[PDB]
RNA sequence: GAGUCU
């Protein structure tokens, strides 16, 4: 009877670099920062996989 | 062009006027249409040179057949544009204008020469008043301020009775006037009659400046500039952008501002314009003058175009971009590259991959050189397009170039010497430098897209130092410490672990074969497992007494993969080594064992082939990482509710207002703490001994095999730190702050983090990565002050001839023994002859060398300290000893002379505070302090031994200790120290002093987050300044009514009660004080702040009762980042806020008078029988109560010490331990090793400097600082010829300020302050002769020091004879 | 100014 208001979504804490982490939830905040920096930096290939 | 020194002095008008060749009177540059320099303009030809090589403007004289003409027709000499980047010009300055080095940079120069206010010089400069030169009547005073309506006064009344005049030519003529020789006699003979501190240090620093004034042949005339000297043109050049844009320098721009105001001014004085028009000119000419020279110092700087400032003159000598920092102590250089890095495994640990085209592009000049010896190119142009074209001939001549000879590779950041290693290159099909896996360690670079530099050492001498110094394979141990460097990780470790572990039965169990090939034979032919327990026929060398080796053979039970392994083992080493499962910590010791047993070359190829079979065998392994690898505990969530129910009982008792806000803070930290503890203990319990196997017996048990695990255990990578966070509990987050989340993550990374654990993660995960960003610079800056300190020291002499040494006991700390006497002790020459217990027969002579062996017969005999030659006791004047230093680490032999020890110990202490800086901030993520130290255990049977105690018993019956500073010792049988502990204040002994004790005993305990204050004497409490509101507060309950009291400090405290002390009085039953046992002191314990009181006035109380408790939060995770401030305070020699006081005199102490509850101490000694008197601060508790026989030194009030008062009372060698000390015990709590050796280096440039106290027999007289060399080498002909004895005092010096004090100027305008140093040094007309290394690196001359040693002692002899 | 290795 407390509680006032709820999270809308599961994802809202983080960008969208980090959302599109997979298993995020298991990886240190310190190499999941340079993985969401470095998907930025990965040049598209001839074939789109 | 060879030279013997430089010289700095002030520039005369005239001397501006020589190195001028034509005035510059226009602000022109060039025509617009014809693009060529302007008629006396700032890019005159006329002036300056020809922009062509040997061609006149006009172009009447072209080419070399016009030697030395100079054209009749525009004006200008036929020679070599050379000329227009080194001819200089000038400009006749219609009125003076003042330099403002010698005015803005503080002291004032000027004004300390004028003694007159830097205030009052500039209202003459900005013509605000007058100022008096010479008042013909004395009614007027010299250097006395008129104000424009008081300038009118005199004018009326006196006229030519006075010349005061206003400008920069009231300064100059002020300055002319003025006489060094009569005013330096005058400041002489006055300081007799007062003699205080401050006046005799200002006016002995006039006497000092007035006479280097005369000495130095400069003019205080010349402090004033009328004549301004100008740049050549290709040193401030305008050239053209590729487009039709220009470009300039911003000093052409500074330099045009200056003459147009100059010619504008002989406009107006030429218009006889009145003297408020002249004013604003003249203001304007000081303005440009000084933004030209220096533009950001006088006012705010003048911008260009761009919004920035211009950049002046002193911005391009001056700091970081200044030609000194980025153009002269270092460089862009030829024959040079990078790429890309990655592995070479094949590869030698002498070699590296090379790129084909990379090496073709470097090697240019051998391939043309190879090319016409051969006979295939005629010219160098026919050889350029032969490679251009990389024809098939080419790939041979280049091949053959680079067979022996070597190729340097650096990688940035370069910390410590090993930054650069050489190898001989092997040219590779791909564009990638190929790196040896065992250097990876010295560069720190892993492949993850590293860059690494390539350098051709051209010369013949360069081949030859890459190949005998910096080759991969000479350098092998480090440096800093005598350890290999040069150690298999990651795969290698964990291939050689998987191979020599054992395991149940296997296959082939209980076998016998023949040898270490018929155990290979089993395993390849698939037989046997690597870890079946077998017995095998080994044949092991081992050294006999003589060089010769000896074979013996025996029955050996190993697991097969052992037996495979000693295939590699060179003969020499016993098989002992292999017969252990081996992990990263033994593999450094196999390689350590083999360097000293064996050599060089046998532990390259060991190493090497430890390497080749590390990587093969890992491979075959198929180790590998799987979710199932990561085990969690099954009793886990059991841990978490109990622990949850401990921490939520703290919380439901700070609702009832129990346990208060700090103490649940770390009450609760310590239950999460021991919960982590608790989970990772059942992780690793259920990990370790998890594998239960049945043998071909019934049903046992081994170590697990899970892949994770050997990871950890081998030492791979990863540790049982990592391990917790992956399969336990993640632990206590620390916040950006330092200070502990109270919440820790209960989860684990297999199980994930939730949306609010993540986040709390993120707190320590962005304070890490932000440490590796920013704090990394205040660590590197410590190595660069470092190094310039240590810098010019070499080692010069091979010995000495003294005799002295620092004492070093083994460094026994914290039950455990944390260094032995050996480590410390080993590779040094022993001061004094160090024989056995029985001092009956020598067993170590004097001047001679500490082998392991001889490290081990100290522990034989059970030598306890030993006094040890260091570099701090060395009496060379010129550089060091080879004795005193002792063995090169880096090469565990004795250091040859020539090589520069200064740099190599400033690099081994500056490199661990800065990559550390780095490393556990990226692999950072959680906090693990454990400060939890209630109780000390004893471990081992021994007598209690208390130092620097004293206790007092209490009503309990326990001897409760009132002495901040307590030991505890542990004395075995035959009565020496083996475990040390810090029994702090106001704990609780077991047993008292004396008594025998049982292993697995409390012999101490203690509340560790509270720093209680316990009474000496039984009685009442008196409340004293406890004035309420003032100094303390108050807060009360409910129904009876519990009350604490909460001293405030200064910081929570009014203005009311600054002066009022708050202290617990005691008293007795009828109200008198009680007098501490033996002492004329009333008892009262000064309360500090925030301390906490529960006993209010008027309680009953006995001797160890605990009167307030003062709070104790320090929940601050220590890293580099914490205890890095505190090495650069020691090595800067900061006095603390609270020095503690010492004796400074032996005698016979006698307390004094007092002055409002401040103490003084007029101590009488029994020889000295003049007295020493000071005074002592109302608060400090002193540990001494007065008239005893005190001596040199000792603890009179507890608290830190000043390293100036040990060095004063207590000698070099006490205050060299000092910072070796307690330095080291800051990089010891972070597992970093330095020696002791490398610590005295830089302490030995720190105690350079001595202050002179009795007269000379040269000038030294009195109060003049000089260097320690310099006195001793007058005091060697002061002993033998006679005369005036000069009596001294060594003085102790900070990093910044000895390397600043160094008499090389070039060395300290290359450091910091290079506004100040010219200066200085410009005044005093000094002359760096060029000593040091950083001297002959700006020259670009061989460095005194090396290979080039040799040389430069060569030349010293040439100057000498004749 | 946006990055890469520490
Ligand atoms: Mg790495
Ligand atoms: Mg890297
Ligand atoms: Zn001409
Ligand atoms: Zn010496």
């Amino acid at each position: 009877d407390q509680v006032d208001y709820m999270d809308v979504s599961t994802q809202q804490v983080v960008s969208v670099g980090a959302s599109l982490i997979p298993f995020l939830e298991h990886d240190d905040a310190n190499r999941a920062l340079m993985g969401a920096n470095m998907q930025r930096q990965a040049v598209p290939t001839l074939r789109a996989d | 062009e060879e030279f013997d020194a430089i010289k700095i002095a002030l520039a005369s008008p005239d001397m501006i006027r020589s190195w001028s060749f034509g005035e510059v009177k226009k602000p022109e540059t060039i025509n617009y249409r014809t693009f060529k320099p302007e008629r006396d303009g700032l890019f005159c030809a006329r002036i300056f040179g020809p922009v062509k090589d040997y061609e006149c403007l006009c172009g009447k004289y072209k080419r070399l057949k016009h030697r030395g003409v100079i054209c009749e027709k525009c004006g200008v000499e036929v020679t070599q544009t050379k000329v227009r980047r080194e001819r200089m010009g000038h400009i006749e300055l219609a009125s003076p204008t003042a330099h403002i080095w010698f005015l803005k940079s503080l002291p004032s120069r000027i004004g300390l020469l004028l003694d007159m206010p830097l205030r009052d010089i500039e209202r003459v400069l900005y013509f605000e008043s007058y100022v008096v030169i010479e008042g013909g009547m004395t009614n007027l005073e010299r250097q006395q301020i008129l104000t424009e309506e008081q300038y009118l006064d005199a004018l009326e009344e006196f006229g030519d009775e006075f010349d005061a005049k206003m400008g920069a030519e009231a300064i100059q003529a002020l300055l002319k006037s003025m006489d060094l020789e009569q005013e330096c006699e005058q400041l002489r003979e006055e300081l007799n009659e007062t003699n205080s501190e401050t006046k005799r240090k200002k006016l002995t620093k006039r006497i000092k400046l007035l006479e280097a004034f005369v000495q130095s042949g400069n003019k205080p005339e010349w402090m004033i500039l009328t004549v301004l000297p100008v740049l050549p043109p290709d040193l401030r050049p305008l050239v053209p952008l590729d487009g039709g844009r220009f470009a300039t320098s911003d000093l052409n721009d500074l330099y045009r501002r200056v003459i147009n105001r100059n010619n504008r001014l002989k406009r107006l004085l030429d218009l006889a314009a009145p003297d408020i028009i002249v004013r604003n000119e003249k203001r304007m000419l000081q303005e440009a003058v000084d933004a030209l020279l220096d533009n950001g110092r006088r006012g705010r700087a003048i911008t260009g175009s761009n919004k920035r400032p211009l950049k002046s003159l002193a911005d391009m000598i001056k700091g970081k971009q200044g030609r000194f920092r980025q153009n002269l102590l270092g460089k862009r250089v030829d024959y040079s590259g990078r790429s890309v890095i990655t592995v070479g495994p094949y590869l030698r640990l002498h070699q590296c991959g090379l790129p084909k085209k990379m090496a073709l592009e470097l090697f240019k000049p051998f391939i043309y050189g190879k090319l016409e010896l051969r006979g295939l190119a005629t010219t160098i142009k026919a050889a350029k397009k032969m490679v251009e074209r990389e024809e098939a001939v080419v790939w041979d001549i280049l091949d053959e170039v680079i067979r022996e000879h070597p190729v340097l590779l650096n990688r940035a950041p370069t910390l410590h010497r090993l930054g650069i290693q050489a190898f001989e290159p092997v040219l590779i099909e791909g564009k990638a430098i190929q790196l040896h896996p065992l250097v990876c360690a010295a560069y720190n670079a892993d492949f993850d897209g590293d860059q690494m530099a390539v350098h051709v050492p051209l010369t013949l001498e360069a081949q030859l130092e890459a190949r005998a110094l910096m080759m991969s394979t000479n350098n092998i141990l480090s440096p800093a410490n005598g350890e290999p460097i040069i150690v298999p990780s990651q795969d290698v470790v964990l291939g050689l672990y998987y191979m020599t572990r054992d395991c149940v039965n296997a296959k082939g169990e209980g076998m016998v074969l023949t040898g270490p090939k018929e155990a290979e034979r089993l395993y390849r032919s698939g037989l046997a497992s690597l870890h079946a327990r077998v017995k095998v026929r080994i044949t092991e060398y081992e050294k006999d007494a003589n060089g010769e080796l000896v074979a013996k053979t025996s029955l050996k039970d190993t697991t097969v993969g052992r037996a495979i392994l000693w295939m590699i083992v060179p003969k020499g080493l016993p098989y002992s080594i292999v017969n252990q499962a081996l992990g990263k910590k033994a593999i450094s010791k196999m390689l350590n064992t083999c360097y000293r047993i064996l050599g060089l070359k046998p532990t390259v190829i060991f190493a090497d082939q430890i390497m080749y079979t590390g990587f093969a065998y890992a491979a075959r392994s198929g180790a590998s990482v799987g979710i199932d690898d990561m085990v969690i505990p099954e009793k886990k969530h059991e841990i978490i509710s109990e622990a949850e129910a401990e921490v939520a009982e703290i919380q439901e008792q700070f609702q009832s207002g129990l346990v208060t806000a700090g103490e649940r803070y770390n009450k609760v930290i310590d239950i999460w703490a021991a919960a982590n503890d608790r989970v990772s203990k059942a992780m690793m319990d259920n990990l370790q001994t998890e594998t239960v196997i049945n043998r071909d017996g019934q049903e046992e048990k081994q170590v697990s095999f899970n892949s994770i695990y050997m990871m950890a255990d081998s030492g791979a990578r990863g540790s049982a730190a990592q391990i917790r966070q992956l399969a336990g509990m993640r632990g206590l987050m620390a916040k950006p702050d330092g200070s502990i989340i109270e919440t820790p993550i209960t989860a684990n990374f297999r199980e994930g983090l939730n949306v609010l654990q993540y986040f709390i993660s993120t707190h320590g995960a962005r304070k890490g990565l932000a440490d590796t960003a920013l704090k990394t610079a205040n660590s590197g800056y410590l190595t660069r002050r470092l190094v310039d300190v240590a810098q010019d020291l070499v080692v010069t002499e091979d010995d000495c001839g003294t005799h002295e040494g620092i004492m070093m006991t083994p460094v026994i700390e914290g039950g455990d023994v944390k260094e032995p006497l050996r480590d410390r002790v080993l590779g040094r020459v022993t001061a004094e002859d160090v024989l056995k217990p029985g001092t009956a027969d020598i067993l170590v002579p004097r001047n001679t060398l500490l082998h392991e062996q001889w490290c081990d017969l100290l522990e034989e005999n059970s030598v306890d300290a030993v006094k040890v030659r260091s570099v701090v006791s060395c009496d060379t004047d010129f550089g060091v000893c080879a004795h005193c230093y002792g063995r090169d680490l880096a090469r565990g032999h004795i250091i040859n002379k020539g090589e520069a020890i200064g740099v190599i110990a400033a690099q081994s202490i500056g490199e661990p505070g800065t990559q550390l800086t780095m490393r556990t901030f990226h692999i950072g993520g959680a906090a693990s302090r454990a400060a939890a130290e209630s109780s000390i255990q004893v471990k081992n049977k021994g007598s209690i031994k208390l130092s620097n105690v004293k206790s007092v018993v209490n009503s309990s019956g326990k001897l409760v200790i009132t002495s901040r500073n307590t030991e505890l010792k542990l004395i075995d049988e035959f009565g020496r120290t083996k475990e040390s502990y810090k029994v702090p204040y106001g704990a609780v002994l077991a047993k008292g002093d004396g008594e025998q004790v049982a292993g697995g005993e409390t012999v101490a305990n203690w509340d560790p987050h509270t720093m209680p204050v316990i009474t000496e004497v039984s009685g009442f409490v008196r409340f004293t300044d406890m004035i309420d509101g003032q100094t303390i507060t108050r807060q009360t309950d409910e129904l009876t009514g519990l009350s604490s009291l909460v001293v405030l400090d200064s910081a929570e405290r009014t203005a009311g009660g600054k002066d009022l002390r708050p202290a617990l009085k005691i008293v007795d039953a009828q109200g008198n004080d009680v007098l501490i046992p033996g002492t004329d002191m009333p008892a009262q314990y000064f309360l500090p702040g925030k301390a906490i009181v529960q006993l209010e006035d008027g309680v009953q109380i006995s001797s160890g009762d605990t009167l307030a408790r003062i709070p104790q939060e320090s929940g601050g995770t220590k890293d580099i980042t914490g205890g890095l401030p505190r090495v650069a305070d020691l090595f800067e020699a900061r006095r603390p806020k609270e020095p503690a006081i010492l004796a400074e005199i032996s005698g016979i102490v006698s307390f004094g008078k007092e002055t409002k509850g401040k103490r003084r101490l007029v101590i009488t000694p029994v020889d000295g029988s003049d007295p020493y008197e000071e005074m002592i601060p109302k608060w400090r508790q002193l540990n001494v109560f007065e008239g005893e026989r005190v001596e040199r030194g000792d603890v009179i009030s507890d608290g830190p010490e000043a390293p100036h008062d040990i060095l004063r009372l207590r000698g070099v060698h006490a205050v060299t331990r000092y910072i070796v000390n307690e330095v080291q015990d800051v990089y010891r709590l972070q597992g970093v090793k330095i020696n002791d050796k490398h610590i005295e280096v830089i302490v030995r440039q720190m105690l350079r400097k001595a202050t002179i106290v009795n007269a000379g027999s040269s000038d030294f007289l009195e109060g003049e600082q000089v260097e320690y060399s310099r006195v001793k080498i007058a005091n060697r002909e002061l002993e033998a010829n006679g005369k005036v004895g000069a009596t001294y005092s060594r003085d102790l010096l900070g990093i910044t300020k000895a390397s600043l004090a160094t008499e090389s100027f070039i060395s300290a305008a290359s450091f910091q302050e290079t506004t100040r140093v010219l200066t200085e040094a410009a005044v005093a007309g000094k002359r760096d002769e060029l000593r040091g290394l950083k001297e002959n690196v700006i020259v670009g001359r061989l460095i005194p020091a090396g290979t080039g040693y040799a040389y430069h002692q060569d030349r010293m002899r040439r100057r000498a004879a004749g």
